[PDB]
């Protein structure tokens, strides 16, 4: 906000936006990942007990 | 044509229901600085625009650059204001045979600032004046305050920098309405339940124009589906409806 | 009754510090106005002294950490403790007035007029000491008896520094006194003159005293004016 | 920062009624507090039934008289 | 130190309208507004004629006013007359409720009927040769327009050696002043035989011979 | 300037809660059987207006000359057609261009000129005894129009003209919009019967017309007309009857509201987002009826009540005429250097001293130097 005007500063808060978009769905990705490998794992102990 | 009028009283002029041209403006003068916003000269025939607007006026070369919208300045923020979304051309010529006098010009007056920010399409018609900080002085010439309107110097003997261009904004929009001032392609023959190539009013696309099963009204012009994309057309002449599929 | 009045006039040497006043009559202090002009004839002039009271930030960039002054609103007199005084600065203030916009005076406008004012006090910062005027009496002459008007009065010659006021029989004579002012000599020295036109017949009949007053050398002469009698 | 706390809605749906009650996480605020969050619109009783919705904290909400 | 540019010098003729002016600079041409006109007599405090530039100062002839544009100025004082040969100031702003003004325009009034120097000349008092001293005080009143050169004649020999004028200051009766002193020895005093003061104004002379003390 | 008028009773005004109104057609975009949200100047549901009394028999004809705020709802609830006039313009004095909108005995005109106005303008017909004749007897809109920019005239038609006095039996429903300088009229005639204040009930509104105006709005006003019989003792600048008026004016917000369409894609039913949690509810999942459960909303947020600047006591002022064109600078390769701190400096001052022909600052705009600390 107080280093460019938002004409100009529009293409470094689109690389922001992008980033952290990604940083997001990697994020998610992962956790999911975990969450279905918690599944599977989660069945069995259901089964066990 | 004869004559404008100044930049704070600046001319408006409305045009609309005809033909517009771009090529057809390099033939009664020529003209030095020609930017279109947005837009590329060449496709300008090729769409079909609404409510032209044209604002006319006359500045000195030392602020023909400053005029685009988005900055500031001198006149860019106290005297007009030049929308950021907004889409159109702007034109700016030297007149030395009309504007340019022995003795100069006097006529013709300019606000260098004023005293509150602008809105988008407004004309002041106030004297009020410019004073240094706050509290405002009310000017009747006298010094460390400013009256906002003074008078050009133009001379044939001035500088280039110094040379009067008029200025011409032409201001208009697309894909909102029904449009009446596009262009010099001529129209043919509709043909229905084909998978053919299409144009309405500059809006091009390949499909199959089918019969319509709605009753519209008589000021709509192009629906859009879930998807965004235009299935239904109003004819241009027989005002009939058609779906794109 | 309502009158800006200055006070507390002394000798100033370089190292020395002195206590000014400007006490108001009639008006308060506490809701009034003070603005010190610093007038030194012949050029432009200055306004310095920034003591608007409550103690915050409002200074000019000029005379930063010289001058100080401080607030006494109920007595009715503002002190000015003009501390490190330079010797560049003889020149006679002024405490005045101004107009802001509150009350009837001003109920659509901006204000700023200076109406009222003081009639100052000398005070003269010199690296030399105090020297006491010389009053010699200029006589009349046989020109000015047989003129019908005769002019006589005393010179104030060679003193250092200012100021001498010079006074006619203690108030009781104020027609045709005129007040010449000093000159500034080569060394330094100063001499200023004060000449009434008398009727000629008032010659030897009636006294004319001057007083000649000098403040910060405390001197009071009451020197006579006598005709030539050889 | 300020901004800190989590805004919670709940619904029997609209075929059952139209009136909701407001939960919110992070707040020292008819009032219920909860390790969930302060939640209004929702008399806390002493009864026991059995969950429907999950509101948190083992404290659960249903549409009874 | 602070010190602002204004026409020093101004002159109009009576019934005629004269413009003052005061500089600043682009840090005040948005939209302040503080100037107030000054007046002085030259040697006491000011007086007050002109403030809130184009609005009515409570008791004030109407006659004077101001006008305010751009770098374009004016204190506008019309309808001179012979009182009007006084200095002038404006104020202004300097920024956060700060201060500073212009040079001290003077006005003189011309049209104003010329009048011959009135030269005094007074020689040394007897004590004054007691107290080994001799002063010529030559004094100069009711002269317009002032300009004057006090010469003196010691027996018709310009002497310029221990001569001090002072500057021409107003007088009561729109003139002004001078006092000048010839400071000598009485052994000086008593070898010549007379001595005159002279002035030169507007190319009139007055001139005042006195004479040492017969006894 | 022009006439005034007299025997105002000017009672003191009453405020009144609406029922769901002011949603329209928002663009082109024909939806037929499918939800949609859009961010536009709307009206919220269940807002306490403002009405404005305009019975005769009383002694009462109030027109105040409101401010535009952006977007305007109007909704009128009439008999005998009273109102038949607006004005739009700033200052009214033959130097703005102002915007007559008319409903003329003959036509419905709407003129954009430089017209020169009075105190009240208004209108006034006068009623003949011996024959039943309705005729615009006074025009007391505009003193002088010399500048013009725009006229249209509608076709030449005669309306009844009633004098009538009853229950309320049409309502009128306009919108007065202001987008790029347009101005949208949305008109609805609706067949009503009630005697007093609006009934509920909801309907679609019907765009009738974009005026393609682009000169400023920023004060409006809507007219009145009056009538003139025996019953007035023999003037009108005191003796006027107008009759019984009702009309409402609303103030529209930057809204959003999710929009039903059936088969035949018409606006059937609306909702808010933002007027209880239930609304953002409903509009977020993009449906009415929801199952029972919880869904995730917004979170708290907190506006700033002071915004406060905090910076050193700094006096000094930066010299910069020296930096710029002081006496003499040196050579290129022997550049000169010069070191400035602990004062303040500004970019707007640069434009004094001399006009300059290249100024470039490398990634910083001009506009903020001033914003940041350097």
């Amino acid at each position: 906000l107080s280093r460019l005007d938002p004409p100009e500063a529009e293409v470094q808060i689109d690389r922001l936006i992008t980033g952290r978009l990604q940083s997001l769905q990697t994020y998610v990705t992962q956790q999911l990942i975990r969450a279905a490998e918690i599944r599977a794992s989660a069945n069995l102990a259901a089964t066990k007990m | 044509a004869t004559r404008f009028a100044s930049v704070y009283a600046w001319n408006r002029k409305r045009i609309s229901n005809c033909v517009a041209d771009y090529s057809v403006l390099y033939n009664s003068a020529s003209f030095s600085t020609f930017k279109c916003y947005g837009v590329s000269p060449t496709k300008l025939n090729d769409l079909c625009f609404t409510n032209v607007y044209a604002d006319s006026f006359v500045i000195r070369g030392d602020e023909v650059r400053q005029i685009a919208p988005g900055q500031t300045g001198k006149i860019a923020d106290y005297n007009y204001k030049l929308p950021d979304d907004f889409t159109g051309c702007v034109i700016a010529w030297n007149s030395n045979n009309l504007d340019s006098k022995v003795g100069g010009n006097y006529n013709y007056l300019y606000r260098l600032f004023r005293k509150s920010n602008l809105k988008p399409f407004e004309r002041d018609i106030s004297t009020e004046i410019y004073q240094a900080g706050s509290t405002p002085c009310n000017g009747v010439e006298g010094f460390n305050c400013y009256f906002p309107l003074q008078s050009y110097g133009f001379q044939p003997t001035n500088g280039v920098g110094y040379q009067p261009y008029r200025v011409v904004v032409l201001s208009f929009e697309l894909l909102h309405a029904p449009a009446t001032v596009c262009g010099p392609k001529k129209s043919t023959n509709l043909v229905k339940n084909k998978c053919v190539n299409f144009n309405f009013n500059g809006l091009t696309g390949t499909g199959v124009l089918t019969e319509s099963n709605k009753k519209f009204l008589p000021f709509q012009q192009f629906g859009r589906d879930i998807a965004d994309t235009t299935d239904a057309v109003r004819d241009p002449q027989t005002l009939e409806i058609l779906d794109i599929t | 009754e309502v009158q800006l009045v200055e006070s507390g006039g002394g000798l100033v040497q370089p190292g020395g510090s002195l206590r000014l006043s400007c006490a108001a009559s009639g008006f308060t202090v506490s809701s009034n106005y003070m603005s010190w002009v610093r007038q030194a004839p012949g050029k432009g002039l200055e306004w310095v002294s920034a003591i608007y009271s409550g103690d915050s930030t409002y200074y000019a960039d000029s005379v930063k950490g010289r001058f100080t002054i401080s607030r006494h609103n109920p007595k009715n007199t503002l002190y000015l403790q003009m501390n490190s005084l330079r010797a560049e600065d003889t020149a006679v203030y002024y405490c005045a007035r101004l107009v802001g916009a509150l009350t009837n005076i001003v109920v659509s406008g901006d204000g700023g007029a200076f109406d009222i004012w003081g009639q100052g006090t000398m005070v003269t910062v010199s690296s030399a000491s105090t020297k006491g005027p010389s009053v010699f009496p200029l006589a009349p002459s046989s020109k000015s008896t047989s003129g019908g008007t005769a002019a006589l009065g005393c010179l104030v010659k060679d003193y250092f520094p200012e100021p001498v006021t010079v006074s006619w029989n203690s108030g009781a004579l104020t027609s045709g006194v005129h007040t010449f002012p000093a000159v500034l000599q080569s060394s330094g020295l100063y001499s200023l003159s004060s000449v009434v036109t008398v009727p000629s017949s008032s010659l030897g009949t009636q006294t004319y005293i001057c007083n000649v007053n000098h403040k910060p050398s405390n001197t009071k002469v009451d020197k006579r004016v006598e005709p030539k009698s050889c | 920062p300020c901004s800190f706390g989590g805004v919670s809605v709940i619904t029997p749906g609209t075929n059952t009624s139209n009136q909701v009650a407001v939960l919110y996480q992070d707040v020292n605020c008819n009032v219920f507090q909860t390790r969930a969050g302060c939640l209004i619109g929702a008399e806390h009783v002493n009864n026991s039934y059995e969950c429907d919705i999950p509101i948190g904290a083992g404290i659960c909400a249903s549409y009874q008289t | 130190s602070y010190e602002l540019t204004q026409p020093a010098s101004v002159s109009g003729s009576p019934g005629q309208s004269i413009t003052i002016s005061c500089t600043g600079t682009s840090s005040d041409v948005g939209s302040y507004n503080l100037v107030s006109w000054y007046q002085q007599h030259p040697g006491k405090a000011p007086k007050l004629m002109i403030y809130e530039v184009s609005k009515r100062p409570s008791g004030v002839s109407n006659r004077f006013s101001g006008s305010k544009s751009g770098n374009t100025a004016s204190l506008t004082i019309s309808g001179l007359q012979a009182e009007d040969e006084v200095d002038y100031y404006c104020c202004s702003y300097a920024g956060s409720s700060t201060w500073v003004f212009g040079g001290g325009t003077k006005l003189t009034v011309l049209s104003q009927p010329k009048a011959a120097p009135s030269v005094t000349l007074f020689p040394p008092s007897s004590e004054e040769l007691q107290a080994n001293k001799a002063t010529l005080v030559c004094l100069i009143s009711d002269f317009y327009p002032g300009a004057v050169t006090v010469a003196w004649k010691a027996d018709s020999s310009p002497v310029k050696a221990g001569v001090e004028t002072t500057t021409p200051s107003k007088q009561s009766n729109n003139k002004y002043a001078a006092s000048s002193y010839l400071s000598l020895t009485p052994e000086q005093w008593k070898s010549h035989r007379s001595y005159s003061c002279q002035v030169t104004h507007e190319g009139s002379t007055v001139e005042k011979t006195v004479a040492p003390t017969e006894c | 300037q022009c006439v005034n008028l007299t025997t105002r009773t000017q009672l003191p005004p009453a405020y009144t809660n609406s029922f769901t109104r002011g949603v329209y057609y928002p663009d082109k975009v024909f939806r037929s059987s499918v939800l949609h949200s859009t961010q536009d100047l709307f009206l919220p549901f269940f807002s306490n207006v403002t009405w404005f009394h305009a019975i005769h028999v009383t002694k009462r004809f109030d027109n105040p000359v409101l401010p535009f705020n952006d977007g305007v709802y109007f909704a009128s609830t009439e008999k005998s057609n009273i109102i038949r006039g607006w004005i739009f313009g700033t200052t009214l004095d033959s130097k703005t261009q102002s915007l007559l909108i008319v409903n003329n005995a003959t036509n419905v005109v709407i003129k954009v000129c430089e017209f020169q106005f009075c105190n009240d303008p208004f209108l006034g017909v006068y009623y003949h005894k011996n024959n039943k004749s309705w005729m615009e007897s006074e025009f007391r809109v505009y003193s002088s129009a010399n500048n013009c920019t725009f006229e249209y005239v509608s076709q030449p038609f005669l309306m009844d003209l009633e004098g009538k006095q009853g229950n309320f039996k049409n309502l009128r429903e306009f919108v007065f919009k202001n987008i790029d300088g347009y101005f949208k009229i949305y008109s609805k005639h609706t067949p009503i019967n009630l005697v007093r204040d609006l009934p509920q009930g909801f309907s679609a509104l019907e765009p009738l017309v974009d005026l393609p105006i682009g000169i400023n709005i920023t004060r409006f006003q809507t007219l009145l007309a009056l009538h003139r019989s025996y019953l007035t003792p023999g003037d009108s600048s005191s003796g006027w009857t107008a009759g019984a008026a009702a009309y409402y004016v609303g103030y529209l917000q930057p809204r959003t509201f999710l929009l039903k369409y059936n088969e035949n894609g018409t606006i059937t039913d609306a909702v808010d987002c933002a007027l209880d949690p239930l609304s953002e509810t409903k509009c977020t999942l993009k449906s009415f009826t929801v199952e029972k459960g919880i869904y995730q909303t917004s979170n708290f947020r907190v506006q700033p009540t002071e915004s406060i600047v905090r910076f050193p006591n700094i006096t000094n002022l930066c010299p910069f005429g020296e930096v710029f064109n002081a006496t003499r600078f040196a050579s290129v390769y022997a550049w000169n250097r010069k070191r400035i701190s602990n004062c303040v400096a500004d970019y707007s001052v640069l434009y004094n001293s001399a006009s300059f022909s290249t100024f470039k600052c490398y990634g910083v705009s001009p506009t903020k130097l001033n914003d940041l600390c350097f």
